């Protein structure tokens, strides 16, 4: 399943862009592995 | 012909040694020496040599080498088959 | 108590462990509490009350186990025997030989203390198909085959090898060889025209096999 | 080669590849 | 004296070491089959050290925080934690690698560690860094699965004997044991995960390169 992955790591992106660098590249490269997949 | 092993039994490297590729090189570059016909599109070379490395090139030397075991059986193997590295 | 009298009865206790090793070795049935009695029990069992050590209640007879038999279908049962005389005499010998003979044992360890007489050793090959081999007490002190240096051998069978014989393509006559009293030839009982095999470490591959022949 | 055709003619085809390419954009 | 004894040897198709009556002298020139130019000195990392740091640097568990991966590492470090087969998978290289401890310390009881071996993984592994223009600030992209079954097939393509019968086999990993220890040495997951952060790309090409910088070193038939 990708869906509601992809859903839920959009949904804390738009929540919390404050968080630090370190965390919105981790969750941007999550968000590529599952569209790869 | 008890001594000659089939295609499929064969257990030899797939490679060809530096030893062949010498060897190969020199009988070439004697027979294109002594006017033999040439496989290829010769382009301005003028030494025999040469033109037998060009000619291993394109894997078009028409040889076959046979390989002996130390029992007395042998192994055939032919110059297109023969992996050389580069 | 002679300092001499405990002194015998451990290179004694020591030479039993060693044949038990040897005989296990063989292929043969060996438990290995056998293997490890303490002096203390030997001394109980094969000592009189003057402490006198009972060589002749020591002989036995071990037979091959299942993978042994399954390996060499022709290995038979073994008889070892300890002579108590300083020197082993023509009758001594005779004895031993008719009692193997009429046990019907392929094979027997005959122990002996100093010296044998060249009339005794007379009579060794004329049993076949039965082996008679003789081991001086003073060589079965310490373990031959537990050295750091010895690797370790293994005996092949009829058809391993007629397997590597054609494999490697080759006659008997070429492959590397061993004598026939080289120690380790003795310890494993190698006759003529048998093929040892030898694992080996090795600073470029780690571990390395070769192969001998008896000759 | 006439699959890959028929793959292309159904909408939600077109649906993934503007997705990525959104995505892309993004990353 | 010595020239004259020796002159007569020769390394033959079947990779034997005979003379002229025929006689084998070693079932394997040099008891792996290498030249002796392609040779250089490497240093086998599983034998030396404690145990303590042997369990850091090699030991990964996905089920205990001590031991985990960290997720800025790998690109799907999140979605993986918490699987059953990844981590068995994890527990038979450990195994793996204890025993490669257990005999590589029965092998050289002095415990040293470096040895003439083929092919320097090390440069290979340097090229591939510098030649992608890897960057160590971003997640890789690569697989568990991948790496561990990349490692074992590329083992499994390491070949100096090609006979059928099992003998050939069993002279064949004999012959190839101590690389294959020290191959699984260098490429460990957490090695390649937090030490070199290898790209897919990148792990691909230094696969093909190992295994073709280790075919052109055996030794060629016909040599004296």
């Amino acid at each position: 399943e990708f869906i509601p992955h992809i859903f839920y790591s959009l949904h804390q992106i738009r929540k919390d862009p404050n968080n630090l660098s370190n965390q919105l590249e981790t969750l941007t490269g999550s968000i590529r592995h599952r569209l790869k997949l | 012909k008890e001594k000659a092993i089939p295609k499929d039994q064969r257990a030899t490297t797939p490679y060809m040694t530096k030893y062949e590729r010498a060897r190969i090189l020199g009988t070439r570059a004697l027979q294109i020496s002594m006017n033999a016909p040439v496989f290829v599109d010769l382009e301005g070379e003028t030494d025999p040599l040469r033109i037998a490395m060009k000619e291993l090139a394109e894997k078009k030397i028409p040889l076959v080498i046979r390989r002996y075991l130390p029992d007395g059986s042998f192994e055939d193997w032919s110059v297109e088959e023969l992996i050389v590295d580069l | 108590m002679d300092q001499e009298n405990e002194r015998n009865i451990s290179r004694l206790w020591r030479a039993f462990r060693t044949v038990k090793e040897m005989v296990k070795d063989r292929g043969y049935f060996i438990t290995q509490e056998e293997v490890e009695l303490p002096l203390e029990d030997f001394k109980a069992k094969y000592c009189d009350s003057m402490g006198r050590p009972q060589r002749k209640m020591m002989s036995f007879q071990a037979n091959p186990t299942e993978e042994s038999i399954s390996k060499f279908p022709d290995m038979g049962s073994l008889w070892v025997e300890f002579c108590d005389e300083p020197s082993v005499g023509v009758k001594t010998m005779k004895t031993f030989v008719i009692h193997i003979q009429e046990k019907n044992f392929q094979t027997g360890i005959f122990v002996y203390q100093n010296n044998i007489t060249p009339s005794a050793m007379k009579l060794v090959p004329s049993i076949p198909p039965a082996t008679i081999e003789t081991f001086n007490e003073a060589a079965l002190v310490v373990n031959i085959t537990h050295h750091e240096l010895v690797p370790k051998h293994i005996r092949l069978s009829s058809d391993e090898k007629r397997e590597l014989l054609k494999r490697y393509r080759l006659k008997e006559s070429q492959l590397p060889r061993i004598q026939r009293a080289d120690p380790v030839a003795l310890y494993l009982g190698l006759k003529r025209g048998e093929v040892v095999k030898i694992i080996r470490k090795s600073e470029t591959s780690g571990r390395y096999a070769s192969y001998r022949i008896c000759m | 080669t006439n699959s890959e055709d028929k793959l292309s003619k159904v909408q939600l085809y077109e649906d993934l590849c503007r997705y990525e390419d959104t995505l892309s954009k993004l990353v | 004296r010595l020239v004259k004894a020796l002159e007569d040897i020769m390394v033959h198709y079947d990779n034997t070491t005979r003379n002229s009556l025929g006689n084998v002298i070693q079932f394997i020139y040099g008891e792996d089959g290498m030249d002796a130019a392609h040779i250089e000195k490497q240093s086998l990392d599983t034998i030396g050290g404690s145990d303590a740091a042997f369990e850091k640097r090699y030991r990964v568990d996905l089920l205990n925080t001590d031991h985990t991966l960290d997720p800025s590492l790998l690109e799907s470090g999140s979605e993986i934690l918490g699987d059953l087969k990844l981590q068995v998978l994890l527990d038979e290289e450990y195994k793996q690698l204890v025993k490669d401890r257990k005999f590589l310390r029965e092998v050289f009881v002095d415990g040293e560690a470096n040895w003439p071996l083929p092919v320097n993984i090390r440069r290979i592994i340097q090229n591939a860094q510098q030649t992608f223009h890897i960057d160590h600030t971003k997640p890789s992209d690569l697989t568990i699965k991948d790496i561990v079954l990349g490692v074992k097939d590329l083992q499994e393509n390491l070949l100096v004997l090609r006979g059928k019968n099992e003998i050939i086999q069993n002279a064949q990993r004999d012959a190839v044991t101590l690389f294959c220890c020290l191959l699984r040495s260098r490429l460990a997951t957490r090695r390649v995960l937090q030490e070199y952060r290898l790209t897919k790309q990148a792990f691909d090409w230094v696969l093909s390169n190992i295994e073709a910088q280790f075919l052109r070193s055996v030794v060629h038939p016909g040599e004296m």
